[PDB]
């Protein structure tokens, strides 16, 4: 973990660049009116935008994906309101029974070279990065 | 403010997976599944920058859930040239190495690739060294989309040529020792082009399925054997003449460079000596009248590999690049296994 | 931070132009006419002499055959890509980065205007000014920077140059600058044996704004014999030839 | 001299020839297990005669072309190679050194996407006015505003307003994130007269220093353009302009009306970044020397022999020869500026998508 | 569960190398003068080829390219200053 | 909803390539091509990390549209230190060998590089063997960004030194009989330092 | 050799922030002020 | 920093963060400069006791 490069805020606008117009009147000049339209939108101040942090946000998806998800069942609880599996050999289970993203943030161990004492011990094999098995599976077709 | 915050939702991967399909394979997409635009000017020449530019293609034709969860080619492709595009290391390398502008005063070295002259060793004397050089950009120049440079403003001109040569500051009592001995026929050199071939080009109609050559009868002995592919007309320059008129390309030319990528086209090759003998003959292989590249369906049992090629080619194949076949099948030793060999280029796909 | 004097980290050869070596200030070193520029080992030239510089950048024919030699006896049969196991780390070739870009000619384009980052705009309103911050600005056409390419390319210029980190400049006390044995020809030359010799050189480099020193590696035989006659003894000879301690 | 080197082993016998027998043995029966060898030092000393001539020799010769012939497609230099008395040549030595000019035309784009305004959303236009209709941003805040222009401070007592030419500048708004309400705004439009374009992709050469892409005719032509809420000074002041606009490395993906003349339509058309596009000499320089082609053979020929050494068929195919033959002698993945020698290859995972 | 009926699909793609039918009693290398290239078959008397290759159909003209691997050999010899002779030998197809 | 959803637009790609830029380029440049901020206290000196840490550098000098379509390093990189990055994977590597900490009790082995005695058989005896190690902070440790650590609090300790050796359990006789053979000066060891030079 | 480091207040081994690494980067806390 | 005025005001709602820049501390490669080496004030020893 040695974080994310977002020193640069990371922002998305409007499709017409800019959204929160007013409506003026062009002006001659004390001053009088002129007709020019006597509606034009002309925006005041900034555009209207929205921040995101994208470096951020790919690191924790791919801690989820792969860390997360293949932790331990003992670290996970079962969906409400929702049918699952009793059988915890069963896909059904292992796809349904849900794990807080909290547990593998994009804080976790910040800043060392370090495998999660719960994973130790987890078949690192059986994991969908598994480009052996991947490419097996290509193999035979989709 | 009361309750969560207002938030914009956004797939950052789904979107960065379809940018990269979008860019790398749709664009390079065959014209015929292309359409011009609406209201937009479009050049006539299809050979033309402006119209490769132009031309619309629809996202959906490679969209992030094409063929998921496999490793396939699209069929649309595989006949495309896969070395005119961006993501071409080498000519993004070379391209670079010139500067990142239009307008460009250029310095190089050309080597001399003639295998008769370029290892000779030159004893004293004075020799007339005499070469011809290309001014067509089609030939010399490059692009990766391959449009036709001499109809899109593409020009060079060549302002001085100098010849260089460095000489070991070899003692002059050892230099004409070595001179007297090199001057006696029994110590000629002699040198063989690494190639080693006659080169020969047979044209293959549109559509046309079946190709039958005939060499009328010669000598054969210290034949060494053959090899093949398959080009485009239109990515292989006219030679001999100074000048191809039609020659309106400028991507990999893989007759001169290598580039080849239409091996997968081949079906069958039927050889035959003196027009009734078979060879090999002798019921060597599985299919003994000929050689079966590959197999559709009907035959799948003769297949291997996990894909459509046959045993008996699979087996061919291995043999004539490592002698790999008799003694069983397995990965050939990366020393052998170069960057135009073979297995190194060997890809099923299902 | 890294001490490129003790770890290696070197990164400054591309500032040097020109070596001169002189014995008792009057003979030149290698003289004997073998380099184009026959009084000077010149490392690379400024347009004024492209016609003796190669690769595509600014280092001179000369320079790359002595550093090719030198390093792998490669430059009097064909000029070749080292094999691997003899290009290190800290060899020339691998790290050898020629590089060139194009840029306005400020003197051949008639609409040139020099414009400094406090009054270019490109992607205005959608960035902050001078500093990472927030987004500022309303959206409008960028002025900055000059087409380099397309039908209204400006009036270029071309630049060419080379990095070359992590090695060190090599002139081989050798004869024809190979190497054939640790103990070199022109080492055991009757010349250097029975008289005493002085040594001038002028090193001419790029300007920097800031204090730098000139490393120079005089290439020697630094040695020591073992002797251990008896139990709990250990004698030594060291020897340091040429520079004795 | 020989005294210390020798008993340094610097110069003279190697350790299988100074040490005693009985370890040599030793050392070879144990060397599997426990070696010796790197204990002992084997000197390397180089040959001191017949290797190098002491004369004064070139060790590089450059020759000039004694013929050149520019023709129509082709261009012809002869030169008179002379190998010297007491030196030979190894050919593979030796290149031709050219100079000259290339234009890769207008088609030569080095790269993906656009060098102007890429963060703009696609279908956002610039502040423009069509008919007469405004649609623009006012982003700087003034003191206040009159017939001057928009006020950006005062010099002592007295009012200092913008530079028509430059300011306010495109690049310069508000610093916090909330909405503060300024009431004397500012910013820049583009005439009726300069055509509507997308942001993205958007550019205009800088006709002053200070960054003001106005174009002269030689005074600036910016005309202030005042207005006020529907509902008397005016709030905002805008200082519009024609500029040199073009979008060099962009195209239009979607226009609206086939109509020539700015309109609103016209603002909803969407930018898109041109096909990238290298074009560079070939690798290894392939096709710029002929090779078997009989019109323009080569040639290599004694001036005393007069017979050509150089005798090709266009039956030969000497640029793949050559293309092979690297392959076999070394790593085709690595680079070499001097011969632009960089392999034609492709992305894997574009040729086969996983 | 709801996986629709299937039809698979198998092929291959094999860029940047040539297909190669070496002249070889047993199709190994085993020399650059092959055993059947001396064969007193192939040397007491000519023979004609022929050579037939069935390939996909493309919808654009094409070139079947033949590499005819034979010796493609050069003798030099410089008898005396600035002299220089040589002999060309291609076999099969000479010259 | 009548007509198309709201939507907000960004470039991702052209965001990312220029994170990068800022991150690994700009932030690196000379310090003669940065200002300091306003309203904000910082360092007076300049090899300070709070210095090099709050000096500003704005985006626009190392922008996605710099040397557009070029293989080119800045030309205000060229004299820069390269390996003084964050992304010097061998310094990146050794600090995590220590941990992701500020407070690291260390435990390491330290090898003899001298050249006279790094690979030297030592025969049957007692000898002296001393050796001295440094305590500089600028020297023991190192830093991506060079900062000066005696002025930035790094401290070091050190508790305990060992000294280990390893010896092939040799038979007896064998061992015996090499010992004598080396005793004599004509199987005396030698070695040359691989660099070979007298550095000025 | 055995002992203790202590890399300092200026040693962060990572880039960014630990903390509310999501918010923009110029979203305030719920505060007051007078 | 929109004011240099301390204390909290409407104005310290517009300031914005960044992170700290990277800064990797660690002994060097292959322990360099750890021991001493060619400093006469500080020579190695390695004698015979006899």
């Amino acid at each position: 973990n040695h974080g994310t490069e977002d020193e640069l805020p990371n922002y998305c606008f409007p499709l017409g660049g800019v959204i929160n117009t007013e409506t003026l009147t062009k002006v001659k000049p004390g001053w009088e009116k002129d007709a020019f339209s006597d509606k034009n939108e002309i925006r005041v101040g900034n555009n209207f935008a929205m921040e995101i942090n994208l470096n951020a946000n790919l690191w924790r998806n791919f801690l989820y994906s792969n860390i997360a998800l293949y932790l331990p069942d003992k670290l996970k609880y079962s969906p409400s309101n929702v049918k699952i599996s009793d059988n915890p050999n069963t896909y059904d289970y292992m796809n349904k029974r849900v794990v807080a993203p909290g547990l593998v943030d994009c804080y976790i161990n910040l800043g060392a070279r370090w495998s999660l004492d719960y994973m130790d011990n987890v078949n690192p094999f059986n994991h969908h990065r598994n480009a052996g098995l991947r490419y097996r599976s290509m193999l035979l077709g989709n | 403010r009361v309750g969560n915050n207002f938030a914009m939702e956004i797939n950052l991967n789904a979107n960065l997976w379809r940018n990269f399909l979008y860019s790398n394979i749709a664009l390079y997409l065959p014209d015929k599944l292309k359409y011009s635009p609406s209201n937009v000017k479009i050049s006539d020449n299809p050979n033309t920058y402006d119209y490769m530019n132009k031309r619309v293609v629809a996202p959906g034709l490679v969209d992030c859930y094409i063929n998921l969860g496999a490793r396939w080619s699209l069929d649309y492709m595989d006949n495309v040239n896969p070395f005119n595009h961006h993501r071409n290391a080498g000519l993004r390398y070379r391209s670079m190495l010139l500067g990142n502008g239009r307008y460009v005063p250029f310095h190089i070295q050309v080597p001399q690739k003639f295998f008769a002259i370029k290892n000779l060793l030159l004893l004293p004397g004075s020799y007339t060294y005499e070469w011809n050089f290309r001014k067509d950009v089609n030939m010399v120049l490059q692009s990766s989309l391959g449009n036709d440079l001499r109809v899109d403003g593409a020009s060079i001109k060549f302002d001085s040529i100098c010849l260089y040569a460095t000489f070991f500051p070899m003692a002059h009592n050892t230099a004409s020792t070595l001179e007297a001995m090199l001057r006696n026929d029994t110590n000629d050199q002699s040198f063989n082009d690494y190639l080693s071939a006659a080169n020969m080009l047979y044209p293959i109609p549109a559509n046309a399925t079946n190709v039958p050559i005939s060499i009328p009868s010669r000598n054969w002995a210290a034949f060494r054997g053959w090899a093949f592919t398959r080009l485009k007309t239109k990515e292989t320059p006219s030679l001999g003449s100074g000048y191809d008129p039609y020659y309106t390309y400028s991507g990999s030319i893989p007759y001169l460079d290598g580039t080849f990528y239409l091996n997968h086209t081949f079906k069958k090759v039927a050889i035959t000596f003196d027009s009734s003998v078979s060879w090999p003959g002798n019921d060597r292989l599985l299919t003994p009248n000929e050689f079966e590249i590959k197999r559709s369906v009907d035959g799948e049992g003769y297949n291997v590999a996990q894909c459509n090629m046959t045993k008996d080619w699979f087996l061919v194949q291995m043999l004539a690049n490592y002698n790999i076949g008799y003694q069983g099948f397995y990965i050939p030793e990366s020393y052998k296994d170069r960057m135009y060999s073979f297995f190194r280029n060997f890809q099923p796909m299902s | 931070g890294s001490i490129p004097y003790l770890d290696g980290t070197f990164y400054l050869n591309h500032t040097f132009k020109k070596v001169a070596i002189t014995f008792d200030s009057s003979v030149s070193w290698p003289g004997n006419d073998r380099l184009l520029t026959p009084n000077e080992f010149e490392i690379k030239r400024s347009v004024d002499g492209e016609g003796y510089n190669v690769a595509q950048c600014n280092m001179t024919k000369d320079w790359f055959l002595v550093q090719m030699l030198a390093n792998y006896n490669i430059g009097y049969q064909g000029f070749y890509i080292p094999e691997s196991y003899k290009d290190r780390m800290y060899s020339f070739f691998r790290n050898f980065q020629p590089m060139s870009r194009q840029v306005v000619d400020d003197t051949k384009y008639k609409d040139y205007q020099q414009v400094g980052i406090l009054h270019q705009h490109n992607n205005s309103g959608f960035v902050g000014y001078l500093a990472p911050t927030m987004r500022e600005g309303q959206a409008y056409p960028a002025n900055f920077p000059y087409p380099l390419i397309g039908k209204t390319a400006v009036d270029s210029i071309t630049q060419k140059k080379f990095l070359c980190d992590r090695t060190l400049w090599r002139i081989p006390f050798s004869s024809n600058f190979m190497s054939m044995g640790a103990l070199t020809d022109l080492g055991q030359n009757l010349l250097y044996a029975n008289s005493a010799h002085a040594l001038d050189m002028t090193f001419e480099v790029d300007p920097m704004d800031e204090p730098t020193l000139l490393y120079v590696l005089f290439e020697v035989f630094d040695v020591v014999r073992v002797h251990r006659p008896h139990r709990g003894v250990i004698e030594t000879v060291y020897l340091r030839t040429p520079f004795s301690a | 001299m020989m005294p210390q080197w020798s008993y340094m082993h610097i110069s003279g016998q190697d350790a299988s020839e100074y040490l005693s027998p009985g370890l040599v043995q030793f050392a070879r029966a144990t060397e599997t297990y426990f070696s010796l060898n790197n204990k002992f030092r084997n000197p390397t000393v180089a040959p001191t005669h017949d290797v190098t001539t002491d004369r004064s020799q070139r060790l590089t010769l450059r020759f000039i072309p004694v013929d050149r012939e520019d023709t129509a497609y082709s261009y012809k230099a002869r030169f008179t190679l002379a190998v010297g008395d007491n030196r030979v040549l190894d050919m593979a030595s030796t290149y031709f050194d050219i100079r000259g000019v290339l234009d890769r035309g207008p088609t030569f784009k080095p790269y993906s996407g656009t060098a102007y305004n890429a963060l703009a959303p696609k279908g956002a236009p610039n502040p423009c006015e069509w008919d007469t209709h405004v649609f623009g941003q006012a982003p700087y805040s003034g003191i206040n505003i009159t017939k001057e222009g928009i006020q950006i401070g005062v010099e002592g007592q007295t009012p200092k307003y913008a530079d028509k030419t430059f300011q306010p500048e495109p690049q310069i708004g508000e610093s916090q994130w909330y909405e503060t309400e300024i009431n004397h705004a500012a910013g820049r439009v583009l005439k009726k007269t300069t055509p509507m374009k997308p942001c993205y992709g958007s550019y205009a050469k800088p006709t002053n220093e200070n960054g003001g892409q106005g174009i002269l005719v030689l005074e600036s032509q910016v005309e202030m353009q005042f207005f006020s809420t529907t509902e008397l000074t005016p709030k905002v002041v805008l200082y519009s302009e024609d500029v040199d606009i073009e979008t060099p490395d962009t195209h239009i993906s979607y226009m609206p009306t086939i109509k020539e003349g700015n309109s609103r339509e016209l603002m909803g058309q969407q930018s898109m970044p041109n096909r990238p596009n290298y074009i560079a000499f070939r690798d290894n320089f392939i096709g710029l020397m002929y090779y078997n082609s009989t019109g323009n053979m080569g040639v290599l020929a004694g001036q005393a022999s007069q017979l050509n050494a150089v005798v090709d068929l266009q039956d030969r195919n000497t640029e793949l020869s050559y293309q092979l033959l690297l392959d076999s002698i070394g790593d085709r993945t690595r680079y070499f500026s001097m011969w632009n020698q960089a392999v034609d290859s492709y992305d894997p995972d574009v040729r086969i998508i996983e």
